[PDB]
RNA sequence: CUCGA
DNA sequence: GCATCCGTGAGTCGAGG
DNA sequence: CGTGTCAGTAGTGTCACGGATGC
């Protein structure tokens, strides 16, 4: 009936008033973080509820078995995913910041592409900007531009080279 | 329960601060405070001056007291939270990533004992620490004794950003680090102009 | 499961306290599992039975 | 984006607010692949 | 942590 | 009605670890 | 995959001041 399955939580509060608060006292001295501890007592009481062989007999130590899987629970955590990340906090001192540099060099670049830019023909310019500043493929410039496959790489073989010569002209470095 | 149950309600726990905030009139609870206060001693009613004050706000303004109870935690960006990987091969990140994965860790594995029907002291015990674990995110040490991280240093929460000298406002806003700039030693100079 | 924001639990002076009348250590029996609250109670059926 | 505007508002930011701002849920705890260096789906780190 | 005004 | 206890705050800049 | 002879804290020398908290 109703009273039998009530029985068995009164079951499980009963290992917690006996077991609980001393278990967490076992788990942490293992890890020595109290939040894990918590987190190690209810897992390891969830596997009680879930293996009536150790609540059956009380006449065995239920306590021995509690310390052996929290035991095999703390030892399963010191493995691959703590080995590598759990060392540095970048919070705590004596970790580097992260930093970015300074974006001068690509602000010089991008004045100077942009002047050779400007003493193009409007349909080289029209294509360099749509083959690196947009990414498209030979194809996709073609279609857009109404022209054919050749003419997009010709243009951009030359545009190319019409940008060496004003960016040498300027003594921009090879 | 057990006896006359068939007669009220009760819970334990956040949600039922939800419930109760739910079933509350805002509007009586502030004009019942209103009675008190135009005719009250004063030694009780300060104390229910104070209240009106904290019930007042929410009437007026429109908005639901419900929001004091959260249902989802909102996750900062990463880059805000970054983990750098160190020259030693090893990893490090920030102290609001080990909140964040103690909150996800706790409340996974309530939605396990919720599906498995596991007992209501487990349940009850894990609704428990996920209340710590959102309190540690949010304002790690304010209740109890703080989260720990390795070495016995107190995890720096989400309103440790803001807070004192060290705090967003205090370092970053009200004080920069300025480009176009220097500084050496400073030598007498009779010679020099005052100007 | 619902949780609460620290701020106004903790936070001097409570705001959840001085909204629902309750005292802060009660409520903080309440919130952390310590003691059930009432939250409703049909006082005709009672009084009727 | 001009530097002129009047108000800054603050309020109770609503639980269904704050699934108006999420991108989506990060269900399991982890964080990155520890090789790779690529974020875990779903983790704290998801692309 | 240690030092400079 | 009052003693208790909690939470708040406590100069600025710079250098090497 | 399963675990079982008791299995037991860290850390400990600030202070002034105000007001909510509490017997």
């Amino acid at each position: 009936v109703s009273g039998a399955a009530a029985a068995e939580a009164a079951l499980m509060r009963a290992l917690y008033d006996e077991h609980a608060a001393v278990l967490w006292r076992y788990a942490l001295r293992l890890t020595g973080d109290a939040a894990q501890a918590e987190d190690v007592v209810q897992e390891t009481l969830l596997r009680a509820w879930q293996h009536p062989e150790v609540i059956g007999d009380t006449a065995r130590p239920a306590r021995a078995w509690l310390f052996t899987v929290a035991r095999n629970m703390i030892i399963d955590e010191r493995r691959s995913a703590r080995f590598r990340n759990v060392v540095g906090s970048t919070d705590q001192s004596g970790t580097p910041e992260q930093s970015t540099p300074d974006e001068v060099n690509a602000a010089l670049d991008r004045l100077l592409i942009a002047d050779a830019l400007a003493q193009l023909s409007a349909e080289h310019r029209a294509v360099i900007q749509r083959s690196y500043y947009r990414g498209w493929s030979t194809a996709q410039i073609a279609t857009d531009l109404g022209i054919a496959e050749g003419t997009v790489k010709s243009r951009l073989h030359y545009a190319v080279r019409a940008l060496r010569l004003t960016l040498q002209e300027l003594g921009v470095t090879r | 329960v057990d006896r006359y149950g068939e007669y009220f309600t009760g819970a334990m726990g956040a949600e039922s601060i939800q419930k109760l905030i739910e079933n509350f009139d805002i509007d009586a609870e502030a004009e019942s405070l209103r009675d008190v206060i135009r005719n009250g001693k004063g030694q009780k009613k300060l104390r229910a001056l104070k209240r009106l004050k904290v019930v007042a706000a929410f009437q007026q303004s429109g908005n639901s007291p419900m929001g004091m109870v959260l249902d989802a935690v909102p996750v900062i960006p990463p880059e805000l939270r970054p983990m750098v990987q160190l020259d030693g091969g090893r990893f490090a990140t920030s102290d609001l990533n080990d909140l964040y994965r103690r909150v996800i860790n706790r409340n996974n594995r309530l939605k396990r004992l919720i599906d498995l029907g596991a007992p209501e002291i487990i349940v009850n015990n894990e609704k428990r620490m996920l209340q710590e674990s959102v309190d540690a995110l949010f304002d790690n040490g304010r209740r109890g004794r703080p989260v720990t991280g390795p070495g016995n240093r107190p995890l720096k929460s989400l309103s440790d950003l803001l807070k004192g000298k060290q705090g967003r406002f205090r370092q970053n806003l009200l004080g920069k680090r300025v480009d176009y700039s220097g500084r050496s030693v400073i030598v007498v100079g009779p010679q020099l102009k005052l100007h | 499961a619902p949780v609460t924001h620290i701020w106004y639990f903790k936070g001097v002076p409570s705001r959840l306290g001085y909204l629902l009348d309750l005292a802060p250590k009660d409520l903080e029996k309440i919130i952390y599992f310590a003691a059930y609250v009432i939250t409703s109670v049909d006082e005709e059926m009672r009084h009727n039975e | 984006d001009v530097n002129f505007f009047d108000e800054l508002r603050i309020g109770l930011a609503t639980a269904e607010d704050i699934r108006q701002w999420s991108y989506g849920e990060v269900k399991k705890p982890e964080t990155i692949n520890y090789r790779t260096l690529k974020p875990e789906k779903d983790g704290l780190f998801c692309e």
